[PDB]
């Protein structure tokens, strides 16, 4: 069956290697007889499955790897942890967070620089921050800077382990093949062990230290003489007094009636007013019900007793009678190949991280969160940035695998087989809907603007002119608000208060969520982005489908993975590797998150954030005019684009002078990447050429023969340098101008 | 740039405030604010959701520009 | 070989080469496709032979002192659950003749010196009877097996007289009281996890009132 | 030069352990313990161990420095208070004239060291009258009657690598010493000896874990 | 021990510490030069 067997020590810790720069690579170890064996030096250092044959030692590599990307998470979060402990005014935050900024990072006066530590309030100063590890610490009752100390001092020791476990596990006792292609117990396991027994003892850790010391905090109290957490669980008493039902200690549970808890455990939904987060009862509630789930659904697959499934033997009954012979081999498939399974997982978490993102903003969980906008903001942004790269990697190794490790002849399956025999009908018509959706998606904008600089305003697409209604939406709406009437009689309230129904939750004179209605505007938006997405999805996808061989070069595959073409033949090759088709939809998937970007903050800064009245007279934060200036894209520009760059620029000589600066040399790097991007290489070459000339004249010509970038590398650092311009641009306008205004 | 030299100082010099031309022409912020942000302010509300204006060709054709460069790329 | 709840990667290693194999082990922990360090059928008893005499001498020490206190001429000075000696803080204390962290290092420092010396054995056996040692050293050979040391340092009265079956009875008794003496430390400490009373006034309570039964409450408390 | 290969002759300062073969033990003071192997070549080793003399040497130096003036304070005739706050103390002169005279005296000499190091026998000081022919040298031993009058350090009193061995023995020691006073000023505000009677009158509790 | 100190002789590690010694030089003559504009010493 399935034992512990693995092998000892393969390769010894002798620095023998590290003054033999690419030892791995045959070629690459020989000598830099140019300047571009530097390049393909670190061009190919990761490339595992370019460096053996056999999945055993690459297995083993990315297993060390692993352990190596822990450790860098682990020490990144003693280093938060640590400056949250001794350079943050963090007890003065807790003391009242209503309008203390948070500020976790000060500045050496050295060069001037002093002006970065702004007024922040609370007797300090330092560098603003919007990371939002503020609320996350005030949720778990962090409420001493010793806790932070001590846990910073937590996660360097586990970082050193980490690194140490690595070390060992690649070096001393390697794990073996039967090991790492038993899939089964890992599934059990981590189904079973890490999620749920996770959120187990998360649910722990909220139920009997952060609930009581933060209902106290609401009932407001000095967190100086707030109870110790140990002292709530060692003397019953303090939770006595607080819930009556908690001092049962467990008859109630084990003899099945439950209710008894229900006042810690229960199912509100809703916000809470006090800090219009959400009630710690609902997700503490949450979090154990999610530990049961994933703890009961651990418990699938055969691994070394008698019951349970296999995974081989859940695919082959399926085979229905258009695809025929079904899912059969396909475990084969996802077991022998390691780039299938990183583009499988890459793609499901960068959709995770995007579906985090969204239900992030619409649910604040932390408290004291909905009313720090640059938190919300900049939180909700770089989650939609990282979905974004996550899902273009998912592609990008997709396509590898499609290239290299798929063959019909030992790998084989009748799926994929019926799919790549019909890919042209599939990218004909993904190409025509991306026309049609390009279309009426953006001529509509194009129509609109017209109209209105043409003095017709009454033709234009909008509430008050010919008019396009998102129905659908305002009917979920509709649903989701009055849903809790009937439907779901457990809850309170609706599941969010975003939903078109109920009233608004301001903390401290501003406003934190309120329903939120969908003008022709948004219509137009959500089709823009549909459109967008589709465009990115044809690109790649047609670069996985076509990685293998096109009806234009027969025999792509055998040129391999990452090529620059196939010389100007036949009327000229460009870019026809899948590499360069990963390149290609980078950039639309750059735009499409940008414009998603640009969409969200104009549609939160006019119809939800804002400040509240004494009377209760609503004032948002740009007056409210999206529904009538998103639907020209000279609007943009005026209303948006322009207006709201102000803080950004006048930000010199004040504390977001910063912000200010990078606000060119994000513009700056992103013009320099044209540079690489438009011009070609023999060009370049013969500049070069003439430099090395003008060098030896004078004695100096260098043995690392100098050579302009390869024709791929030109295009990756062109690539980079606009993600990093764009990526930059944005960063600095929104943290300016968010945390200026509001 | 040779362009945007002359129109900046003969912009200034008409409005008789040579001196904010001398003073902020030397830190490229300065441009980005006194020359372009400023002086679009007339352009870009040439047609608003308010009605149009005399100006409206030119911030129409304006964004025509902003287009057409775009597609080269 | 009494099986109780045995399986089949057991017998893939246990093969009966401990002194009494009964055959109880579901899981297969040792299976020797890969031998896993640590994980040796050898380390295994070992291990169990080192645990359950360490486990042997807590449950006698543990409870001597308080049952002692009983009908006994210890003084009530030291009538205190072990739970509550001072082991457990959220229990109990008491003034010694030092102070407690230091006296904490000070012992484990001990044990380390004579635990790293045991170790040193098993990884090369009777290779403590070489360096120097301030005398000792023509006793530490052992008895070959770092499992069984013998030596008249450990081997005072002089048993298994010309045998090998006394030393397999003597010794089945050692691994039967061991896992006993287990059972026992295991129990009393969770009566004091859930009773908070002490094993000792535990005995005094199901000597007569029967109706004790306090599975029937499972009220978990300090 | 007697060699201490393993063995018997060889007390591993880890018992039951093979010392790392690049550990002969010729060097007084080896018990074969390199973990991190930094001895692995000879040029490395010899480096270190010149270092190691060096650094034990200066170390006696200065814990007697530190050591002997406050006892003498503490119930001697002459009060010799802190020595970690004689570095300010006042003098005759500023510190920066003291600290450049130092630098140029010490300077000269370990660089002539220095260069003896490099060029052994190339920079000695053994006079030559006739026919008395004078001794060598093995680096970190002069010899000769300007740092060896007594003639210890040639036979007779003891067995050369036996007195080295003691010498190193007690450097490491010293160097021990230094690193804990220097420590227990940064933590305590007192002497090494206010520490060590501190800790005679109560020793179960007057520790590190006193607080 | 000596492929260490070939390893630590490649040009990425040398040049990371000549540059932060260049950076550490120029900060401190900064800090004991206060913006430092002309060169008021002829
Ligand atoms: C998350 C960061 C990360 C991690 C965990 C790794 C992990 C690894 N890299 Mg690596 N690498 C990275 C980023 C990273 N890389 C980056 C950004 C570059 C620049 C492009 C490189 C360039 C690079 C080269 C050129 C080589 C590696 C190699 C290796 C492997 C052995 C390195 C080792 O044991 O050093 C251990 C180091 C320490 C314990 C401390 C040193 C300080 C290992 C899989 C080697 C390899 O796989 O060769 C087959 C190799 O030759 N890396
Ligand atoms: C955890 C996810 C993950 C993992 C394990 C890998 C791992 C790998 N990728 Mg990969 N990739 C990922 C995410 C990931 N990538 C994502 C999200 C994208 C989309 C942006 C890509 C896009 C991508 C491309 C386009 C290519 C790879 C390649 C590779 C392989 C060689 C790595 C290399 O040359 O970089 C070495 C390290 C560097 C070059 C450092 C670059 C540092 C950046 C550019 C500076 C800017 C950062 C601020 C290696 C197996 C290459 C390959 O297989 O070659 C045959 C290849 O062509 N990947
Ligand atoms: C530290 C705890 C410990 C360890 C490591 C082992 C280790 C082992 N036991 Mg074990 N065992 C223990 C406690 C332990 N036992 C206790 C407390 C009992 C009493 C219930 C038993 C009863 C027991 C039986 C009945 C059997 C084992 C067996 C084995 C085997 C392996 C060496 C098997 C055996 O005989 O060894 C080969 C076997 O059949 N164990
Ligand atoms: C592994 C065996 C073991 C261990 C770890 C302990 C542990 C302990 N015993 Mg103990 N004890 C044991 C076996 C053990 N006992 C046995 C078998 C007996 C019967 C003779 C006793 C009789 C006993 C008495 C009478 C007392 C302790 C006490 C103590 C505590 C202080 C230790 C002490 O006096 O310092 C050792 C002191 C030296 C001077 C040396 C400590 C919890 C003391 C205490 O506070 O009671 C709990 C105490 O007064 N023990
Ligand atoms: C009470 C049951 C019991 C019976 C034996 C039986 C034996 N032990 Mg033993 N032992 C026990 C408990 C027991 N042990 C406990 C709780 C610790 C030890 C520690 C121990 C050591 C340290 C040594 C023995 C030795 C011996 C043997 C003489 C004999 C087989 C000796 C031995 O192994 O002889 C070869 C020996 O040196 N025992
Ligand atoms: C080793 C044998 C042993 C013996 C003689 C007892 C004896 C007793 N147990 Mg006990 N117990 C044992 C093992 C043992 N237990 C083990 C191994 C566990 C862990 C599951 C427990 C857990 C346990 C609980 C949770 C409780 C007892 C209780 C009791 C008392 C009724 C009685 C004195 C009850 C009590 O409160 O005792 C006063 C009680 O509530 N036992
Ligand atoms: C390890 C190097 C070292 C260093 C840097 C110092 C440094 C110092 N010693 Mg000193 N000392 C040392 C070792 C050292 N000691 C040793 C090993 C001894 C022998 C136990 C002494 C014995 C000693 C005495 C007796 C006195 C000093 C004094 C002093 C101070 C002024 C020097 C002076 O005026 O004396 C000049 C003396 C010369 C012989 C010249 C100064 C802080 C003096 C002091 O405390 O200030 C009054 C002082 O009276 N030292
Ligand atoms: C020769 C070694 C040596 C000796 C004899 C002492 C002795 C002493 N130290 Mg000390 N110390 C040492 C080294 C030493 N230290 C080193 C290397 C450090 C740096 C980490 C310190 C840091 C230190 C602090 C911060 C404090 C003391 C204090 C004390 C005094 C009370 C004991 C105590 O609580 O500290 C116990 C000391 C330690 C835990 C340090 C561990 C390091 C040593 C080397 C332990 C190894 C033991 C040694 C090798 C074996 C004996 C060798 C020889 C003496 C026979 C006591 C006189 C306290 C004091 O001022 O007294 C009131 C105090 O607050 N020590
Ligand atoms: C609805 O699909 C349902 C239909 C059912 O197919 P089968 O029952 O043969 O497939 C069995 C499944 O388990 C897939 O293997 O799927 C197809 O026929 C493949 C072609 C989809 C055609 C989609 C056109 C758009
Ligand atoms: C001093 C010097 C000089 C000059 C320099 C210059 C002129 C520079 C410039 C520069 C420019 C003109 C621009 C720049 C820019 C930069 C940037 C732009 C950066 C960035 C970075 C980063 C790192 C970022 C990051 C991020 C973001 C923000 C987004 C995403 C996320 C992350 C975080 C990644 C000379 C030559 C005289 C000499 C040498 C030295």
């Amino acid at each position: 069956e399935v034992k512990i067997v693995v092998d000892r020590d393969p390769v010894k810790t002798s620095f023998e290697e590290w003054a033999r720069p690419g030892h791995f690579s045959r070629t690459l170890a020989k000598g830099p007889d140019t300047t571009t064996w530097i390049w393909n030096l670190h061009a190919d250092a990761h490339d595992f499955d370019s460096h053996t044959g056999d999945l055993e030692e690459i297995s083993r590599k990315v297993f060390s790897a692993h352990f190596g990307q822990l450790s860098i998470i682990f020490l990144w979060l003693s280093g938060m942890y640590f400056h949250g402990a001794r350079f943050s005014n963090y007890e003065a935050w807790l003391s009242d967070p209503t309008h203390i900024g948070p500020s976790a990072q000060v500045v050496w006066p050295i060069v001037g620089q002093e002006i970065l530590n702004g007024d922040v309030g609370g007797g300090f100063r330092g560098i603003q921050i919007t990371s939002g590890f503020f609320q996350l610490w005030r949720a778990s009752g962090i409420t001493s800077e010793l806790q932070l100390y001590c846990t910073a001092i937590g996660a360097l020791v586990f970082a050193a382990l980490m690194l140490f476990a690595g070390w060992f596990h690649y070096h001393k006792a390697a794990p073996k093949l039967a090991w790492f292609q038993d899939v089964e117990s890992m599934l059990n396991h981590h189904l079973a062990g890490l999620l749920g027994l996770g959120s187990l003892s998360w649910a722990g850790h909220q139920i009997h230290v952060s609930l009581p010391i933060n209902q106290f905090l609401d009932a407001g109290v000095d967190p100086k003489e707030i109870p110790l957490p140990h002292e709530f669980i060692l003397n019953r008493d303090l939770l006595a007094q607080l819930y009556p039902s908690f001092a049962e200690g467990a008859t109630p549970f084990f003899t099945l009636n439950w209710s008894k808890y229900a006042e810690f455990l229960t199912f509100r939904g809703g916000l809470d007013p006090v800090t219009g987060g959400l009630w710690l009862t609902d997700i503490a509630h949450h979090h154990l019900a999610i530990a049961i789930l994933f703890l009961i659904a651990g418990h699938m697959y055969r691994t070394n007793w008698g019951i349970g499934h296999g995974l081989k033997d859940i695919l082959e009954a399926h085979k229905g009678p258009f695809t025929g012979q079904g899912h059969k081999g396909l475990y084969e498939i996802l077991t022998t190949s390691w780039h299938a399974q990183l583009s499988l997982n890459l793609a499901m978490l960068g959709s995770t991280t995007i579906v985090v993102a969204h239900h992030m903003y619409s649910m604040p969980p932390y408290p004291y969160l909905a009313t720090d906008y640059g938190t919300q903001l900049s939180l909700f942004t770089h989650h939609m940035w990282i979905g974004g790269f996550l899902i273009v990697g998912a592609a990008a190794h997709a396509a590898i695998f499609m290239v290299r490790d798929y063959d019909p002849t030992t790998r084989y399956n009748d799926l994929l087989d019926r799919v790549l025999r019909h890919r042209d009908a599939i990218i004909s018509h993904l190409n025509w809907v991306c026309i049609f959706l390009g279309f009426h998606s953006f001529g509509l904008y194009i129509h609109n603007d017209t109209m209105s600089a043409l003095g017709r305003p009454q033709d234009m697409f909008s509430d008050t002119a010919i008019q396009l209604q998102p129905i659908f939406a305002q009917w979920v709406q509709n649903i989701h608000a009055t849903a809790p009437g009937v439907t779901a009689p457990g809850a309170t309230t609706s599941t969010s208060l975003t939903w078109g129904g109920g009233e608004l939750v301001a903390v401290g004179g501003k406003v934190a969520l309120l329903p939120i209605p969908l003008g022709t505007a948004d219509f137009l938006v959500h089709h823009i982005h549909a459109f967008t997405i589709h465009v990115t999805v044809l690109i790649l996808l047609k670069g996985v489908l076509f990685a293998r061989s096109s009806r234009l070069i027969p025999d792509k595959a055998n040129l391999g993975f990452r090529f620059p073409c196939d010389g100007p033949g036949r009327g000229g090759t460009c870019q026809v590797s899948a590499w360069d088709h990963v390149f290609l939809g980078l950039f639309w998937m750059y735009n499409a998150i940008s414009v998603v970007i640009f969409h969200f903050s104009w549609k939160m800064q006019s119809d939800v954030w804002g400040t509240i009245s004494d009377q209760g007279v609503v004032t948002h934060i740009t007056g409210g005019n999206f529904a009538q200036s998103s639907i020209t894209i000279n609007g943009w520009l005026r209303d948006f684009l322009w207006a709201q760059a102000s803080q950004v620029i006048q930000s010199y000589g004040s504390s977001l002078s910063a912000y200010g600066l990078f606000f060119l040399g994000a513009h700056f790097v992103w013009a320099f990447s044209l540079m690489f991007l438009f011009s070609g290489r023999g060009y370049w070459q013969e500049l070069i050429e003439s430099i090395v000339w003008a060098h030896n004249k004078l004695k100096v010509a260098p043995a690392t023969q100098p050579r302009a970038l390869s024709i791929i590398q030109g295009r990756a650092v062109g690539v980079t340098h606009y993600l990093l311009g764009g990526i930059a641009t944005t960063w600095a306008f929104f943290l300016a101008r968010i945390i200026a205004v509001g | 740039w040779v362009t945007f030299y002359w129109h900046w100082k003969h912009i200034t010099l008409w409005q008789g405030n040579v001196s904010q031309f001398n003073e902020s022409s030397t830190y490229l912020m300065g441009w980005l604010r006194d020359y372009l942000w400023l002086n679009s302010s007339q352009l870009i509300n040439g047609y608003n959701p308010f009605g149009m204006n005399s100006l409206s060709v030119w911030a129409w054709m304006f964004l025509f520009g902003h287009l057409v460069w775009a597609t080269g790329f | 070989r009494q099986l109780w709840f045995a399986s089949k990667q057991s017998l893939t290693y246990l093969d009966g080469t401990l002194p009494g194999d009964f055959g109880f082990d579901p899981l297969g922990l040792s299976d020797p496709e890969g031998t896993g360090g640590f994980i040796e059928p050898r380390w295994l008893a070992y291990g169990e032979i080192f645990n359950g005499r360490t486990a042997m001498m807590g449950v006698v020490g543990m409870i001597a002192p308080e049952a002692l206190g009983k009908v006994g001429l210890v003084p009530p000075e030291t009538a205190i659950p072990w739970f509550q000696a001072g082991a457990i803080p959220p229990a109990g204390t008491y003034q010694y003749w030092a102070d407690p962290y230091t006296l904490f290092v000070f012992e484990m420092a001990l044990i380390g010196f004579a635990e790293h010396r045991r170790l040193q054995d098993w990884y090369n056996p009777g290779s403590m009877g070489k360096q120097y040692f301030l005398g000792l050293e023509k006793y530490l050979g052992g008895s070959g097996d770092p499992a069984y040391p013998g030596g008249p340092i450990f081997n005072p009265l002089g048993f298994g007289t010309k045998s090998e079956k006394e030393m397999k009875e003597l010794k089945l008794k050692e691994i039967k009281n061991g896992r006993l003496a287990m059972l026992a430390f295991l129990g009393m400490s969770l009566q004091a996890i859930f009773t908070g009373v002490g094993p000792f006034q535990n005995l005094l309570d199901h000597l007569s009132d029967p109706v004790n039964n306090n599975i029937l409450t499972s009220l978990k408390f300090h | 030069t007697v060699c201490e290969p393993l063995g018997p002759d060889r007390p591993v300062w880890f018992p039951g352990t093979a010392p790392p073969p690049w550990l002969d033990g010729s060097l007084p003071g080896d018990f074969g313990f390199d973990p991190l192997g930094f001895g692995s070549e000879p040029e490395s080793l010899r480096w270190f161990a010149q270092a190691e003399l060096m650094h034990g040497r200066w170390a006696m130096l200065a814990v007697a420095g530190i050591l002997i003036p406050e006892i003498l304070q503490k119930w001697g005739f002459m009060e010799e208070f802190s020595w970690y706050t004689a570095g300010e103390r006042e003098y005759f002169a500023d510190p920066w004239t003291l600290f450049v005279t130092q630098m140029a005296l010490m300077g000269w000499v370990e660089g002539r060291r220095w260069m003896d190091y490099l060029n052994p026998g190339s920079v000695d000081i053994e006079p030559r009258f006739p026919n008395r022919k004078n001794p060598t040298p093995d680096v970190g031993y002069p010899g000769g009657l300007w740092f060896d009058w007594g003639n210890w350090g040639r036979g007779s009193p003891e067995p050369v690598m036996v007195l080295r061995t003691k010498e190193i023995k007690n450097g490491r020691l010293a160097m021990l010493a230094f690193v804990g006073f220097w420590f227990q000023v940064v933590y305590t505000g007192q002497g090494p000896l206010d520490n060590l009677f501190a800790h005679l009158a109560d020793p179960g509790h007057c520790n590190i874990f006193s607080a | 021990m000596r492929d260490i100190k070939t390893y630590l002789s490649v040009a990425p590690v040398l040049s990371t510490l000549w540059f932060g010694a260049l950076a550490g030089l120029l900060i401190e003559i900064n800090r004991l030069f206060p913006d430092a504009l002309s060169f008021p010493f002829f």
